[PDB]
RNA sequence: GACUUAAUGUCACGGUACCCAAUUUUCUGCCCCGG
């Protein structure tokens, strides 16, 4: 009679359009699916439809089944014997089944009696039909002694509603690259994965036999079994298309990449954000707002068009919302955008043979299933193609591939490990395992007897999904140019990755004769334990880190399957169950399930410990930062609320304990970031990296790294910050400013200020990372990888960014013992003096009265040279190494700490009073690496007569034009690289070429200490009289003249008036005008280390002449200059360079002798003063008093009604300012000429 | 324009990697670049591009399409997708407005290629129609453009009458000798001079190596002949094998292609249809066809590329076969000692019939008898299953299997195919490489074993064979600890034994050629490379190769293989066996001969042969297996399964 | 029911969306005379 089936599945199931017999030959799609579930288009629109299983399909399984019951029998099922069946049909006698068996048919000896007929057949014949008047063509439903009904979905239903596309993937072993991929659809087993059908059976005689077989049924449709008896999104595409829109007549499109990666990202940090507008608004110095969040569309900031979107489309929920708008802005930019691919990726799919297989009598077939717990020991990436490509029967001559990249997720959001991905690394674990195994080949009429293959068809595995649901984190990725040291244009591409520490439900469950000691070692390699690392690489991105998995809690049952079948067959295997049987004891296992007491050691598993443990070898390090780290996430810098321009990158981490994402993000170097840094290390020192392609390669760079045909032989994980805890303060407020080079002061709009982790020489970011080296690494490149590493150590690869202002600065790298013992056994003065001004030299008792600030007018020529040194190798003929500077200051120094505008802490009994301390990290004090570049710089481009690189062009005057047509057109900064780069800008960089040499933080030696004033509120402090805006129309008056040049400050010591005026300073001037500081002494000492690469001969002797210009020679660095601060030498402690030698004194002269050359090229013991540039320069930076000389340089006042003014000197600015008393020319020309008097003016 | 000055940049570089003295390698990258201006260029233009740069990215399409080497046995799909996309480029320059007269040429051009690898997408019709409109559209000028004879002369075998076209197509001196060859033969009927032209052809390609275009067309016009029932087929298909047994000579190594085994099928089907003394000459030819098909074996592009003197000379070859690809689109068989008969196996693929060769050293005489194999073929299927699962208890598998190879090689039995007292040498062919044809019983009750009369010994070819030592007896051992351990302690073991943890210098190591060398250690084969199936000794193991190149010191050795021939070489997923096992790398470097099992046999029966070996080196393997259970597989199976695995691999 | 199976024969758990790419380059938290 009908015995109606329920059909279950417990983990996605794939789902093929349907195509009848003939129809499906046409399509490889459907023939490649003709053991899947059945999708027919049930309408005219091809939108909705019905799913459906044939009943085909289900007697396929049925009867594989009833062969692998009779076969554990020995051929016979409760008592009765079965023959060996009928799996061949003549042609010639009748037309072939519709489906062909290709694999083994279990056979046993056949007791039974008499040879099966019409009138008597056993229940095997019964069950397959041999004998009932039903034949290859179907006529009506009384003729099936037994029949299979189609099994239809028990739940129109749109596929998109039941089926997700997916493209599978067929990885080659030994490349690691894709060979091919296939296209499915995985339908959603949750909601749609019961079908309900009706199998009939005439003969009672095989009832037991099918009820048994139904039980047993493991798989179906691509996944686990269980047979029991019984629109907002157009338009918030059409808004993403207004908002890119937008962006163009802004001309800020390529903006939209980094919008949409910052909207997608918004869906972790809750709605919120875009309602209480938690998003960030820009400095108060910008009058135009976040150069993101306040670009108007239609009118409006996009941060309220945001907020009017959302509340249009509350309904679909904030991560919808976000991922679609996201998605939505990135795929209209990669529309207008459009490296270059010429062919895709190809999507392929796919002798009659009777291979009778019959098992030895008495062998014991059982059932082990493996129930773990698959932890994400690093962030996990299972690639996913975009969802507007992956659209089920809508699947998507140019190759426009992404550059978004999605993680796999279900319905729910919950991350997934796909079975076909654990199934495919399980496969490639077990090839390495067996050391030999086949490429996968699809359309064998012959099965696969590689060991791997013959063990992988034992083994079934389950669709793991976390409970754990929250949205991925997107890693942004950029290619560097090598030969500019900077990002590629368009090379910003990102993947979501799941966090590490996330845990999946892991079911292994092998079939067999007797447990593989191949699977046990795979088993073994994956588990992670005391003292091992869990080796299971899953889903993309290995190379990077991502996706190494640990299989933990792994509980081994095995079912004995000769004696408790029935067990097997009543509990279905626990096929749904494995979660409740790794939770369950000991005591609560179904009676036929043991526990597998013999799962043998890693140590007893000769292919772990031959093939798969030697695989791969762990080189973990720990990277010492004695410097501010800052590697930049610049996405989550425009979305979270502290007005931040670049913060340090952290990511989430989900811990198992509490079953949460921990509240505070782990800092860390990404992988991607720590391979890019080794990729470049060794591509620079190979030559690699400056190849101009890399197909079909076989350089070092592309052996070790890999290439777009072999995946890499190293394996970057993440460089964790180890020592957070140990800073109060681990996140570190530092600003920056770009200085204009004529007025001297800072550009309004070039304030920026970075957010690094407080690492300090004293205090270093201790950063644990790690990185695998694939077994077969030859000798020579082994020895690359440590060169690359040691090259790390040695400080030539700082981490993150600004590593040229000494933004993190390796200070050294730790190497673990379990690094393989191979692997770590392998890692003066310038005698110049300059004869000063005749001005102050013949003023004795220091009468005349001099200008703070004078001029550099130099010449019009500057020399852009075109032929940009690369960065992408370390040029033999070039000089790189590092200068050991050691920095004095000959009058007290103010670096202020500006990140705490009260740091002294009186603002609450002066309230608007700016106090800083020094500029200090972990409370050591430090001068910063930019602040010591940019004084360096000023003086290397007025030395080279070098572009103004600063140079606030749009200021106007009060006239006729700006000051940037006021500026000569050749000593405008050097924009782009088609016309040449001036000397400094070739040496120092420019934002389109990486500067050739980096600064380190100055850390402080010894000395005095600070400036001990008695009667200040901090003895260290000192109150500054007011720092006014610098006036250009002052040192231009008129229109006719020009801009006077470089503004330097004299060296003086009018911070005694200063320190003298302290009682005065506070009482008279406004507390909000001027600030106090802390303020350093004279003759403290700061070390600082100059790291240049790829420097020409001069060049060098140019940068060391520019630290060191002479004994008389010294820098003005730090607040007050004009006050007589910050005058600071600068003597070479040691020169060392590499390719590491420390460079004798004679071959330094030699540098500085050549450096002197090109300079008197360009003009048309080295004497500096010939070139009168120099000497003009020279004398700018003269340093008196270093002499029975204290010249006495200060502002004038403005009228006579004006403090600080000596009554009949007439200096104030009334007479000064009139033409009448001077000629405007003249005071140009004396502002122009270094150290001459002002009061009695010359 | 901008568009032209940068087209004819592209097309100046589609010229140059159209030139034949352009490197294949240097090739790839030229087209890169011409292709970088070519879609950026049309990226940019769109649907506004001109006809001539949609003519200039179907070229440049069509010339990816030949950088594209199919790496394994199929075509690969990337290079009917550079077809695929340059038809579909080219469709852009048909649809909008000399200029379509050079669209249709690399439009019909694209079109042949993607018809002879994708049969399915570009079928004989919908070529023939697009061949005849660039016909009618003035693309018949053979004088200055190579196409167009490639145009007509695809019509000549698509039935298109080309009568008027063929006395230009002649005069033309840019026509192949075979493309002058299928014009005489499809358009003017006669077969006098389509044999001249293709004589001429055949006698090229003795010079040009088999990745060459042209080999592949021309057993492909063979194949054709054959097709047609022609009587030219017969002394085409055996003037190129010829060639291709020419072009062999220039580490055994063969290039694979699809034709190549069509060829000497052709060339076998050829000579067998034309076989008093003439009669037997040509018996002789059908033995040295089969012993030129199992000289070398081919190596898949990728197992070629995924490959130190040797390395010198596979780079020559691999880089030589690789250029000629993309070139073309821009001891004697009776010196068997006196008492010995042996037997050359071939299976026909074109026919399903199997051909054993026998030449009897006595009489002088060759004969041949064709037997079915692919119900053989099912049987060794089936124990190859069984036994790749139960091993030892398959035993029931291989009675069966060997029960079939005496049904379906009734000659082995027959006394007139092979005599009575006669040593045997089987040169097995494909899936019969795995056959143990010694172990082979006759159809009749109480079948007796081939073995029992016939002492045999195996060749992977018949140029494997040798001519020729020491007294020394070298132990060199990578086991398990559980076996072997007594047979470690014989005393006659020599000094060079390295009795525990041997390794691949250990082997390496052997100079003075050992009487016998015994290397008990685990086998792995590369399933696609046979050069890199190794035996598993210690310090990584020793591949094919490393025996080719490090191995000197086993000249006239015999040799005693541990590792079973299961291990050795990768199971059959396909009627071919073209995988040698590292014992024909062991009678490469001059061991007289290889002892090993075909199977996995219990340790104990190794060792039982390697003690009685060990004693009278000279002893027959098939008196072994007669007094050791090998006569006995009605009554035990596993008995029968342990002796039959020993074969012996060489030939004094 | 039909949509929607074919029956003496479905290895599709026969196929890791894989592979390559340093969020970085540049920028002194500087400072005097006219609304
Ligand atoms: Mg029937
Ligand atoms: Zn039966
Ligand atoms: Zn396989
Ligand atoms: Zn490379
Ligand atoms: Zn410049």
């Amino acid at each position: 009679m009908n015995i109606t089936v329920e059909l279950t599945f417990f983990e996605p199931y794939r789902l093929v359009e349907w195509f009848d017999w003939d129809a499906r030959k046409k399509s490889h799609s459907a023939m490649r699916g003709q053991a899947f579930a059945q999708w027919t288009w049930k309408g005219k629109g091809r939108t909705a439809g019905k799913s459906f299983i044939t009943g085909t399909l289900v007697r396929s399984a049925v009867i594989k089944a009833v062969e692998e019951l009779l076969s554990l029998n020995n051929g016979k099922w409760e008592g009765v014997p079965c023959c060996n069946g009928s799996f061949q049909t003549d042609e010639s006698k009748g037309k072939k089944p519709s489906f062909l068996r290709k694999r083994h048919t279990l056979q046993w000896q056949a007791n039974n009696k008499n040879i099966c007929d019409k009138e008597e057949a056993c229940p095997f014949c019964i069950l397959l039909g041999r004998f009932d008047n039903a034949g290859k063509v179907h006529e009506r439903n009384k003729d099936y002694d037994i029949h299979f009904s189609n099994f239809d979905l028990d739940h129109d239903l749109r596929l998109v509603d039941i089926a997700s596309g997916r493209i599978l993937n067929r990885v080659d072993f030994d490349t690691g690259k894709a060979k091919d991929y296939f296209r499915t659809w995985e339908a959603d087993y949750e909601t749609y994965g019961t079908y309900t059908g009706r199998i009939t059976l005439r003969n009672e005689h095989a009832k037991k036999l099918l009820l048994a077989s139904l039980g047993f049924v493991d798989k179906l449709c691509g996944a686990l079994c269980r047979i029991e008896v019984i629109d907002h999104n157009d338009e918030l595409r059409k808004q993403a298309e207004v908002i890119v829109e937008a962006f163009k007549q802004n001309d800020k499109l390529e903006k939209i990449r980094i919008l949409a990666d910052a909207i997608r990202t918004l869906r972790l940090h809750g709605e919120g954000v875009i309602e209480k507008d938690e998003l960030p608004d820009g400095k108060e110095e910008r009058d135009k707002g976040h150069h993101l969040w306040d670009i108007k569309v239609q009118g409006t900031a996009l941060r309220t068009k945001l907020k009017e979107l959302w509340q249009s489309n509350k309904d679909i929920g904030w991560r919808k919302f976000t991922e679609m708008l996201g998605s939505n802005l990135y795929l209209i930019y990669k529309k207008e955008t459009g490296r270059f691919r010429i062919l895709g990726d190809t999507e392929y799919y796919s002798s009659d043979l009777f291979i009778p297989v019959t098992p030895p009598e008495g062998i014991e077939t059982k059932e082990w299933i493996i129930v773990g717990r698959l932890k994400a020991a690093t962030p996990f990436y299972f690639g996913v193609q975009q969802p507007s490509d992956s659209i089920p029967g809508k699947e998507k001559l140019v190759i426009n591939e992404h550059t978004s990249f999605n993680i796999l997720l279900d319905k729910e959001n919950r991350y997934r490990i796909p079975r076909s991905a654990l199934r495919g690394a399980l496969r490639r674990d077990l090839r390495t395992a067996f050391g030999s195994g086949c490429n996968v080949s699809l359309g064998g009429q012959i099965l696969c007897n590689c060991k791997v293959c013959i063990e992988m068809r034992r083994i079934t595995l389950k669709d793991s999904v976390s409970d754990f649901s929250e949205p991925p984190e997107i890693r942004y990725r950029i290619a560097k140019n090598p030969g500019t040291a900077t990002v590629e244009d368009g090379s910003l591409f990102d993947i979501e990755v799941g966090p590490e520490g996330l845990t999946f439900p892991f079911v292994l469950r092998y079939r067999g004769h007797k447990f593989p000691e191949q699977l046990s070692s795979v088993i073994r390699y994956w588990e992670e334990n005391d003292g091992k690392n869990g080796m299971a690489w899953l889903g993309g991105l290995d190379s990077t880190g991502k996706g190494r998995f640990a299989l933990k809690d792994i509980k081994i049952f095995e079912w004995d399957l000769n004696q408790k079948i029935n067990e097997y067959i009543k509990e279905r295997g626990m096929r749904g169950k494995e979660k409740e049987l790794l939770e369950m004891g000991e005591s609560s296992l179904p009676d036929g399930l043991i526990p597998y007491k013999f799962f043998e050691e890693r140590e007893c598993l000769f292919p772990y410990k031959e093939n798969l443990k030697p695989q791969w070898s762990e080189v973990q390090y720990t990277i010492e930062v004695g410097s501010p780290l800052l590697t930049a996430d610049t996405i989550s810098a425009l979305t979270e609320p502290g007005n931040r321009d670049a913060i340090a990158y952290k990511k989430r981490v989900y811990n198992d304990g509490n079953n949460a994402i921990e509240p505070e993000p782990r800092f860390a170097v990404k992988s991607e970031t720590h391979r890019g840094i080794f990729r470049t290390a060794v591509g620079r020192r190979t030559g690699d990296l400056g190849k101009e392609d890399h197909e079909d390669c076989t350089c070092d760079m592309c052996i070790i790294f890999g290439n777009e045909h072999e995946s890499s032989k190293i394996r970057f994980e993440d460089l964790e910050l180890i020592n957070g805890n140990e800073f109060e303060k681990l996140e570190k407020h530092i600003d920056h400013v770009a200085i204009d080079r004529f007025t001297g002061g800072a550009l309004d709009k070039a304030k920026f200020d970075t957010y690094p982790l407080a690492g300090s020489p004293k205090k270093p970011l201790k950063l644990k990372g790690r990185f695998w080296i694939k077994k077969g690494f030859s000798g020579d490149h082994k020895l690359l990888i440590t060169t690359a590493l040691s090259d790390i150590r040695d400080g030539l690869y700082p981490l993150g960014s600004k590593g040229g202002v000494g933004y993190g600065w390796v200070a050294g790298i730790s190497i673990d013992d379990n690094v393989p013992d191979d692997f770590k056994e392998m890692i003066i003065n310038n005698d110049y003096v300059h004869p000063g001004h005749q001005s102050p030299k013949q003023d004795h008792k220091n009468k005349n009265i001099y200008y703070p600030h004078y001029f550099l007018d130099s010449g019009s020529k500057v020399y852009r040279e075109k032929d940009i040194i690369t960065h992408e190798e370390f040029t033999e003929e070039l000089l790189s190494g590092k200068i050991n500077c050691k920095l004095e200051t000959l009058t007290p120094l103010i670096i202020p700490d500006t990140s705490d505008e009260n740091g002294l802490k009186l603002q609450g009994n002066k309230p608007g009073h700016k106090n800083y301390k020094f500029f200090n990290i972990n409370g050591e004090l430090m001068i910063p690496g930019s602040e010591l570049r940019g004084m360096l710089r000023t003086h290397f481009e007025a030395l080279t007569k070098s572009c103004f690189a600063i140079f606030g062009e749009d200021s106007t005057l009060s006239a006729s034009k700006t000051l940037g047509g006021k500026l000569d057109k050749a000593l405008h900064p050097c924009t782009g690289l088609s016309d040449g780069l001036c000397p400094g800008c070739h040496l120092f960089g420019t934002t389109d070429y990486k500067g050739r040499v980096k600064f380190g933080f100055a850390k402080y030696e010894n000395g005095p200490e600070w400036l001990i004033t008695r009667g200040n509120n901090p003895e260290r402090s000192l109150t500054l009289g007011v720092l006014e805006s610098p006036r250009p129309a002052f040192s231009i008056p008129d229109d006719e003249s020009e801009i006077p040049g470089r503004k330097f400050y004299l060296h003086h010591n009018g911070w005694r008036i200063i320190r003298q005026k302290q009682l005065e300073i506070r009482e008279t001037v406004q507390p909000e005008r001027n600030v106090t500081t802390e303020v350093m002494d004279k003759g403290n000492v700061f070390s600082f280390d100059v790291r240049f690469e790829n420097l020409r001969e001069w060049e060098l002797g140019l940068l060391l002449q520019s630290l060191d210009p002479g004994k008389n020679i010294a820098h003005k660095l730090g607040k007050g200059k004009p006050y007589g601060f910050g005058s600071v030498k600068i003597k070479i402690d040691s020169l060392h360079t590499f390719k590491i030698k420390r460079v004798p004194q004679s071959d330094i002269r030699e540098y500085i002798n050549k450096g002197y050359q090109k300079l008197i090229e360009w003009s048309g013991l080295p004497q500096w003063h010939v070139i009168p540039h120099i000497d003009k320069l020279y004398k700018l930076l003269w340093v008196p008093f270093l002499s029975k000389l204290e010249p006495d340089v200060r502002y004038p006042v403005l009228n006579e009604e004006s403090k600080g003014y000596i009554e009949g000197s007439d200096y104030t600015y009334k007479k000064l300012g009139d033409k009448d008393n001077l000629p405007y020319k003249t005071r140009v020309k004396g502002l122009t000429t270094p150290w001459s008097p002002w009061n009695p003016f010359q | 324009t901008r568009e032209d000055i940068d087209r004819k940049e592209a097309e100046r570089l589609l010229d140059e990697a159209f030139n034949p003295r352009t490197k294949p390698v240097d090739r790839k990258k030229i087209i890169n670049s011409a292709l970088k201006i070519l879609i950026g260029l049309y990226k940019e233009k769109k649907d506004d591009l001109t006809s001539a740069s949609f003519i200039s990215i179907a070229r440049a399409y069509y010339l990816v399409s030949i950088t594209i080497l199919p790496k394994g046995t199929t075509i690969p799909e990337k290079k009917k997708e550079a077809l695929r996309k340059g038809i579909e480029f080219i469709d852009r320059a048909i649809n909008k407005f000399l200029d379509s007269q050079r669209a249709f040429r690399i439009k019909s051009v694209l079109s042949i290629e993607f018809n002879r690898i994708d049969r399915e997408k570009c079928d004989n019709i919908k070529l023939k129609n697009l061949l005849n409109e660039a016909v009618d559209k003035g693309c018949t000028d053979f004088d200055t453009y190579e196409w167009d004879i490639q145009i007509a002369i695809r019509l000549c075998e698509l039935g298109v009458d080309m009568e008027g076209h063929f006395d230009n197509l002649i005069k033309s001196n840019k026509a192949n000798d075979l493309q002058k060859a299928k014009a005489y033969y499809f358009i003017k009927k006669d077969d006098h001079k389509a044999k001249e032209h293709m004589d001429k052809c055949t006698a090229s390609l003795k010079y040009t190596p088999c990745s060459h275009r042209l080999w592949d067309e021309t057993v492909g016009f063979i194949e054709r002949l054959k097709g047609d029932s022609s009587t030219l087929w017969r002394d085409f298909a055996i003037k190129t094998y010829r060639s291709c047994r020419v072009q062999e000579k220039e580490l055994r190594l063969r290039w694979y292609w699809s034709r190549h085994r069509v060829l000497y099928d052709m060339a076998f089907l050829a000579v067998k249809e034309q076989a008093v003394n003439v009669k037997q000459a040509k018996i002789k030819k059908l033995a040295e066809i089969s012993d030129s098909l199992k000289s070398r074996f081919s190596l898949r592009l990728s197992d070629m590329e995924k490959m130190d003197e040797s390395n010198h000379e596979f780079k020559k070859f691999l880089d030589k076969c690789v250029t000629a690809y993309q070139d073309g689109y821009v001891l004697e068989l009776t010196q068997v000692p006196e008492g010995w008969v042996v037997v050359h196996f071939y299976l026909n693929k074109l026919e399903g019939m199997g051909n054993a060769i026998v030449f009897d050293k006595c009489a002088n005489s060759w004969q041949y008898k064709e037997f079915q194999y692919k119900e053989l073929f099912e049987v060794f299927l089936t124990w190859q299953a069984n036994y790749n699962l139960y091993k030892e208890n398959a035993a029931e598998h291989l009675v069966t299997l060997c029960k079939k190879i005496g049904e379906t090689m009734p000659f082995l039995f027959c006394d007139n195919f092979i005599p009575n007292g006669k040593d045997v040498l089987f040169v097995p062919h494909d899936f019969l490489h795995r056959l143990p044809l010694h172990g082979s019983i006759e159809n009749k009750t109480n079948g007796k074993l081939f073995l029992e009369n016939h002492s045999c010994c195996y060749l992977p070819a018949w140029s494997f064979a040798s001519e020729k030592t020491s007294d020394e007896y070298v132990l060199l051992k990578n086991f398990d600890q559980g076996h072997f351990e007594t047979l470690q302690n014989n005393q006659i073991w020599g000094t060079q034994s390295v009795k525990d943890g041997a390794s691949s210098d250990d082997l390496e190591n052997i100079r003075n050629n050992p009487r016998l060398l015994t290397i008990l250690c685990h086998g792995e084969a590369n399933m696609s490379n046979p050069f890199r199936s190794m035996l598993k000794l210690a310090n990584g193991g020793i591949t094919y190769l490393e025996i080719l190149n490090s191995v000197k010191g086993l000249k006239g050795s015999q040799v005693i293989l541990g590792a079973c021939e299961t291990d050795l070489v990768p199971p059959l997923s396909d009627v071919m066996d073209e995988h040698y096992s590292v014992a024909t790398a062991l009678l490469l470097i001059g061991a007289a001969g290889v002892v090993g099992t075909m199977w996995k046999v219990r340790s104990n029966k190794t060792k039982s042969l390697i003690e009685w070996k060990l004693e009278n080196i000279e002893y027959k393997l098939n008196e072994w297996q007669k007094e050791t259970g090998g006569a006995a597989y009605k009554d035990h199976p596993p008995t029968f399964y342990r002796s039959i695995a020993f074969r012996s691999i060489g030939f004094p």
